[PDB]
């Protein structure tokens, strides 16, 4: 794949103050800091599934997010779960910067070996000084309680522990965070359930429930949140 | 083994690129 390795240096060569040099000094270099390869989390039957979260949002962490606006596995979200599993396992394999919607595929494979975790897509539609923004995690439910991974530019805008005790508290926790940062959060999608079968011939459902958070209002928004918690249940 | 031994080198030149780009 050379075609897309060269548009990625002549997109840094714009983007960037000193974007020539900054090429130059990296594709020549003989010598640079050879970056360890992350092991991938694997439990005892022991650990408790918070801990193990915990364990894979820093694995996710350790690939760090992918800055140099060229993303390195593309995902088709139409895909079979057993598709996005084998790209799930490339990503495990190759070991590079992400963004917010590969860690949903990452944590969703690293996850499929605990069946008493629930694991949902969640994305949300942000305004913002004339420019919408798109952003998405992966929600998890713990006996009962909500949490989220994920990947953000943000500290809080991804990881939750399983901590809240309804899904409202977890969403209006994003949409806090969204707001101390000047964003207004304008559409809420929440996704089904995702299987645990890593060789499922079955789509994630991204878009199973779509709430529009400014025409709904403060409490119908917080009923449709708890719906949509109801329904995953199925 | 050569697809291999350009995997790592372009791995250190995204990371050492990615490093640069968190400037922000």
């Amino acid at each position: 794949d050379e075609a897309t390795w060269e548009r990625m240096w002549k997109h840094v060569a714009k983007i960037h103050p000193d974007g020539e040099k900054v090429a130059q000094r990296i594709r020549g270099a003989t010598d640079l800091p050879k970056i360890p390869i992350p092991s991938v989390p694997t439990f005892q039957p022991s650990t408790p599934v918070p801990e193990r979260l915990e364990a894979v949002q820093r694995y996710i962490r350790e690939l760090q997010y992918n800055h140099t606006g060229t993303q390195f596995f593309e995902i088709k979200k139409s895909r079979p779960l057993t598709g996005l599993m084998d790209l799930a396992k490339e990503m495990t394999k190759e070991a590079l910067p992400i963004k917010c919607l590969e860690a949903v595929i990452l944590g969703i494979y690293l996850t499929n070996s605990m069946p008493t975790l629930e694991r949902f897509p969640i994305s949300f539609k942000t305004y913002f000084s004339g420019n919408y923004f798109r952003h998405i995690v992966l929600g998890v439910n713990f006996a009962g309680r909500y949490g989220a991974l994920g990947m953000s530019r943000r500290e809080d805008l991804m990881y939750k522990p399983p901590a809240f005790r309804t899904l409202s508290e977890l969403v209006l926790d994003f949409e806090a965070a969204y707001g101390r940062c000047w964003h207004v959060l304008k559409k809420v999608k929440l996704g089904q359930s995702v299987s645990h079968d890593p060789h499922s011939v079955e789509q994630i459902e991204w878009k199973h429930s779509v709430l529009d958070v400014e025409r709904l209002g403060r409490d119908d928004f917080r009923k449709e949140l708890e719906r949509h918690a109801r329904d995953m249940r199925l | 083994s050569a697809q291999q031994e350009l995997k790592q080198r372009q791995r250190a030149e995204i990371y050492a690129l990615n490093r640069v780009m968190t400037e922000l």
